[PDB]
């Protein structure tokens, strides 16, 4: 009596019409919406019965082992994962991504704090803020020399309001290794940047 | 089968067994096994069976009203494991308490009635192996088979009746 | 005004036991069956078991039998889910759920906030907070933040001005260092003008280590 939910990923533009399927194996089906960082919310509580306060664009349908959820006029807030439940089984998948116009990243560079330098480590941070699409490359140069193995990056979840990702790459060195060079540079590559941005600094 | 009981049930309390009430084992183990346990619901689950008898009892029914011909099993929803499954038996398995601690029933006839119920469940669910296991826990009223006889409640450890496999 | 409040996240060693609580308020606790759902980390929802708040009878999932026990305390209306033989692959977010109508279960209208239980042989470590201070940026808008480094395990919650500054806040997922420790950053964009007029504070919380920290992000000199 297992169930599957498709499609897994699903990117669309605001206002576009979305329709996702849930294949089981007036029935008692439910649809939950889990927005980034929150617990599930019961959108539909009987195949096609919307919950109180659920806007009208969400509609459920289905009778046999197959069911369907649909959003008529998608909005940026509708970014979330969607689960279909029958009794004690959840479907999983169906992450609703959002399409958007290209947005070049805003590059910023943060040197380490004297506190961290007293600790022993020295972490430089490079922040690519509010860009789109996700694809973006970050390189770290010390005295104009490519680095490797000493950096870790993380991309945020697609923001709910402006639907734009944000990336941060931290380059961690030792206080000694840090004080043996002057320039520290972050080079960024993105679609909305013909030439790679290069925001750098020097301990002068 | 010896069924120990906390308050020594007197000889007067030796009712016939005229049905039962079970609950499904949730989850999804692809292994062809359907586990059933003694009911876990509240008194509402037992009252929904409508097998009102002269004896108020948990776990298995006593001195109720038996079945017309064969076993009849009616559940408010089979796919739903939260709603319990009632059972009426064709012939009763007399349960006689010795008067002291233990309360004994048939050693083998219970296995026969268990196989009968297991086939009646096979036909409803998948024609696969069926297993009877004891309660998953609860309060002493429903964890231990309780029966209200002559103004006194008697609790008995029904762990001896649910340890069966049927292929 | 219904409310289901679960316990805080914590860490246990493989094989230990963890008892998660669920305080319920706003309805008759003894009326609605209480279920416990575990969300594996990014791997969908799987239901664990349900308990009846009157009889105390339980129905667990065939995947958790012999490893879980659900109990209740109706005097204070608190459900409990205890998990023993704790495997290291059972690190997930544990929620308690109810349902809209008292008759039917499985239509979970209410959910708890969650409870991230972690299971590892590694020991708990408190985060180190540092200020990513404002510098030459843009736009006429500055960007500040704080780096929370060398901590284990997840989660670490970072707010700003005690939840008053949120528009423009970007808190990044955790990055796993080669040393098995986590590190993240929480930033926010503000106007360059109000740098000297307003004060901005990172509020970091790491319950596993019972750590509450407040760090003021100030311009450099
Ligand atoms: C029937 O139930 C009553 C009380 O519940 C009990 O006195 C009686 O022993 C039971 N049946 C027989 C044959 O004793
Ligand atoms: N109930």
């Amino acid at each position: 009596i297992v169930m599957s939910q498709s499609p897994s990923s699903l990117a669309v533009s605001v206002g576009e019409k979305v329709t996702m399927s849930c294949k089981s194996s007036k029935n008692y089906l439910a649809w939950y919406q889990q927005k980034p960082g929150q617990s599930p919310k019961l959108l539909i509580y009987w195949a096609s019965t919307r919950e109180s306060g659920v806007p009208d664009r969400f509609t459920g349908s289905g009778s046999g082992t197959d069911f369907t959820l649909t959003i008529s006029s998608v909005k940026a807030e509708d970014l979330a994962v969607y689960y279909c439940q029958q009794y004690e089984m959840f479907g999983g998948g169906t992450k609703l991504e959002i399409k958007r116009t290209v947005a070049a990243p805003s590059v910023f560079i943060f040197p380490p704090s004297d506190e961290q330098l007293k600790s022993g480590t020295a972490s430089v941070v490079c922040l690519l803020n509010n860009f789109y699409p996700r694809e973006a490359k970050v390189q770290w140069k010390v005295d104009n020399a490519l680095q490797s193995g000493n950096s870790q990056e993380s991309v945020t979840e697609q923001d709910s309001k402006d639907s734009t990702y944000s990336l941060s790459s931290t380059l961690t060195l030792s206080k000694a290794d840090y004080e043996k060079h002057k320039v520290y540079a972050c080079e960024v590559t993105h679609q909305g940047l013909s030439s790679p941005v290069t925001k750098s600094f020097n301990r002068g | 089968i010896t069924l120990p009981c906390r308050p020594a049930p007197p000889p007067h309390c030796s009712s016939n067994i005229t049905g039962l009430i079970l609950t499904r084992q949730g989850g999804y183990s692809n292994d062809n096994t359907v586990i059933f346990r003694p009911s876990g619901g509240d008194w509402r689950d037992i009252a929904r069976c409508q097998i009102a008898g002269t004896v108020v009892s948990t776990q298995l029914f006593l001195n109720g009203s038996l079945a017309e011909e064969e076993v009849v099993i009616r559940s408010e929803d089979w796919r739903d494991n939260a709603k319990s499954i009632c059972v009426q038996l064709n012939t009763s398995v007399e349960i006689n308490c010795t008067g002291a601690g233990h309360c004994n029933i048939s050693r083998a006839k219970w296995n026969n009635t268990l196989k009968q119920i297991a086939s009646k469940l096979r036909e409803q669910y998948g024609n696969k192996t069926i297993i009877f296991k004891p309660s998953s826990g609860g309060d002493p009223e429903f964890v231990n088979h309780s029966f209200n006889c002559g103004g006194e409640f008697f609790y008995c450890d029904s762990t001896q009746l649910f340890n069966s496999t049927w292929f | 005004q219904v409310q289901l409040v679960q316990s805080g996240a914590e860490v246990k060693k493989p094989g230990a036991s963890v008892k998660v609580s669920c305080k319920a308020s706003g309805y008759t606790f003894t009326g609605y069956y209480m279920n416990w759902v575990r969300q594996a980390p990014g791997q969908g929802l799987e239901w664990m078991g349900w308990i009846n708040p009157n009889s105390g009878g339980t129905n667990y999932a065939q995947k958790f039998q012999g490893r879980v026990t659900m109990t209740r305390d109706t005097s204070i209306s608190t459900a409990y889910m205890e998990l023993s033989r704790l495997r290291s692959d059972d690190t997930a977010v544990y929620y308690c759920a109810r349902g809209k109508n008292s008759d039917y279960n499985w239509d979970f209208q209410h959910w708890g906030q969650g409870t991230l239980v972690t299971v590892s042989s590694a020991s708990t470590k408190g985060p180190s907070v540092f200020p990513l201070a404002p510098s030459s940026k843009s736009g006429g808008t500055a960007a500040l933040g704080c780096l929370v480094k060398d901590y284990f395990p997840e989660p670490v919650t970072v707010s700003w001005n005690s939840g008053a500054l949120t528009s423009g806040v970007h808190t990044f997922p955790a990055v796993l260092q080669s040393s098995g420790l986590y590190s993240l950053s929480s930033v926010v964009t503000v106007p360059s003008s109000s740098l000297g007029t307003q004060t901005y504070i990172c509020n970091v919380n790491h319950k596993p280590s019972n750590t509450k920290v407040d760090k003021r992000v100030e311009p450099k000199s």
